[PDB]
């Protein structure tokens, strides 16, 4: 479709590629924590 | 069959229930469910073959 | 960089070179932003989002 | 941008560095290893039984 | 004469019946009296054996001909037990084939029940979440869910 | 007659009544003694078995028609255990049943309660506080918190 | 299914209880709860498939 | 839970105590609490697995 | 926002910088101590 | 100012030298060693039982 | 590759220099599409399929 709106535009191109930026990503960031800041997850309060 | 009987639904493969059971009495004694001390014996590969 | 610099631009290949786009971002500290708002001249008080 | 091992699968980006396929198998040695710990903690030492 | 055991009665009326007697007074409600406590021993208000057995209802009626609302297969078994129970009043030690019938009964009542016990605990309040197992929700284990 | 078991008098009637005899004059009160005592040897001032029961006032009122207050489920065993004790006063064995339904009753009273007193002790005065324990609060365990 | 019964919810795999309980007693006779010494035997893999 | 019975206090984890106590007796009978020969199997992973 | 008060600034810098003086230097001067005070911690006169 | 290992997680700076990794263990360490003093210290020596 | 070109014109080697096909597909992005459809001259409204 045309809608020149530029940050349309430039918005509905980071949108569109953190798609991917998300399953992988989501792993990727997710390394460096069982290295870089603990090895467990999620619950950080436990008896 | 007899002491099985009423559960052998645990005794199938599940790992769904936490132990065995086992009926103990019955009507005209009381059960000698001696708990399974029997098992058929694993194949083997006689001596002499070997 | 695995969560700032996002391109798929549908790029290809290992240098992403055939990208086009590369969209990168910055977390700041108010500070920061103070400083960064006045090297590239904007407002700041306008406090930005991604 | 540099990368470790790197491709594509399902047409999807795919990337990992050494730390990734660790993970599992960390994670049991700590479980197993905080478990045992509580097994020395917590559990009644040899004593007799009295009357 | 009378038909199928509904009555809390008939528990009672052929408890006496399997023992050896056959007398009536006032004597069956000390008897059924009997009965409602046995029936409040098993069922410790509701973590020991469930009958469907119906109580007084904290309303004054505490016995007699109301319904016992047992299940068909409970019926043989609170009776033999209570026979066992109220044998000692006559002066009487019940039969062999009837504390065995009892015996017997009472495991069944719980039968069903045992099984339904059963359940294994889940996961615990560690363990990994599992590489192969995809969306991550919770990592690790729930342990509560 | 009269119905359910309420007061501290149904307990010794219908004590007396499952061993076999039917009497009654002030032999009561020298029977309701031997069950309060009973009910106290029990329950040792809170650390044996928790029954609900309620005790002389303190107040001069030791006995007879006043209420007992148990739970439904514990009456078939006091009053079962009370019938072993007071046997021997009308010179009397009681028979094999009533033992039997004595020592099965006064084990179901303790046990929701030994279910309760299980209970595990915390982590000892030292053991490390752990690095996947997020917050640290107290270091190493609490011991005490 | 009687020695377990009143707590089954002790077996599930909880470590919150100090310890395991058993039924001692049961009206109609003295119970026979011999500390449950019948576990399932494990799989072997029979000495003729090694 | 008649023998531990009293004293579950002593098993839950404390090292206050210099021993471990059982009720020897019982109205009704003299109590047949054989010192406690029986724990819960430990968790093995079968030969097959292995 | 504009206040010039040079105290609130300076401070200003240092109390939004102590927030990660914080994270990390809790943990960090925490190992100046499994070696170089004591291996226990936070009890100090047990029995 | 010299580093160690150091690197930036969620965007906050991250430092760390030889010694963190190791205090987990290290604790255990003296723990168990000093249950197990308590051991060879409190506790009954062999000795017969008589009436 | 080997969900990508596709050539059996019953080629019987590996170069697939016998060949005469070689089919290859491609899997491209919204702005891919819209890049593609620049580059070879085509209606960026009609949205292809395979």
């Amino acid at each position: 479709e045309n809608r020149l709106e530029s940050i349309l535009s430039r918005f509905d191109a980071d949108w569109t590629a953190s798609d991917e930026a998300r399953r992988e990503a989501k792993n990727d960031l997710f390394f460096s924590r069982v290295s870089q800041w603990d090895d467990w997850l999620s619950q950080y309060t436990t008896l | 069959p007899e002491q099985i009987a009423g559960f052998e639904h645990m005794y199938d493969g599940n790992d769904d229930y936490p132990y065995y059971l086992l009926n103990r009495t019955d009507e005209n004694s009381g059960d000698l469910p001696t708990q399974p001390l029997a098992y058929y014996e694993n194949p083997e590969v006689p001596q002499a073959n070997a | 960089a695995c969560s700032h610099v996002i391109w798929d631009s549908n790029s290809k290949l290992m240098d992403k070179s055939d990208a086009r786009h590369c969209t990168v971002i910055h977390s700041m500290s108010q500070n920061g932003w103070e400083d960064f708002a006045e090297k590239y001249d904007l407002d700041a008080d306008d406090i930005p989002s991604f | 941008p540099v990368f470790g091992e790197w491709g594509f699968v399902e047409d999807k980006e795919v990337y990992e560095g050494v730390v990734r396929l660790t993970k599992d198998g960390q994670r049991l040695r700590n479980m197993i290893m905080s478990f045992n710990a509580d097994i020395v903690a917590r559990t009644p030492k040899k004593k007799p039984f009295f009357w | 004469k009378g038909d199928l055991v509904r009555a809390a009665l008939r528990k009672l009326g052929v408890a006496s019946d399997a023992t050896l007697t056959d007398v009536e007074p006032q004597s069956m409600q000390d008897a059924v009296d009997d009965l409602e406590a046995m029936m409040a021993e098993w069922y410790q208000d509701g973590k020991g054996i469930i009958t469907g057995y119906v109580f007084s209802d904290d309303e004054n009626p505490p016995a007699e001909g109301d319904d016992h609302g047992l299940r068909s297969s409970a019926v043989s078994a609170v009776f033999h037990n209570l026979a066992c129970r109220i044998a000692p009043d006559y002066a009487l030690e019940a039969t062999a084939k009837i504390i065995a019938t009892a015996k017997y009964g009472k495991e069944l009542l719980y039968k069903q029940t045992a099984i339904s016990r059963a359940k294994r605990a889940p996961y615990p309040s560690r363990m990994p979440t599992g590489s192969g197992n995809s969306f991550p929700n919770l990592n690790e284990w729930h342990y509560f869910p």
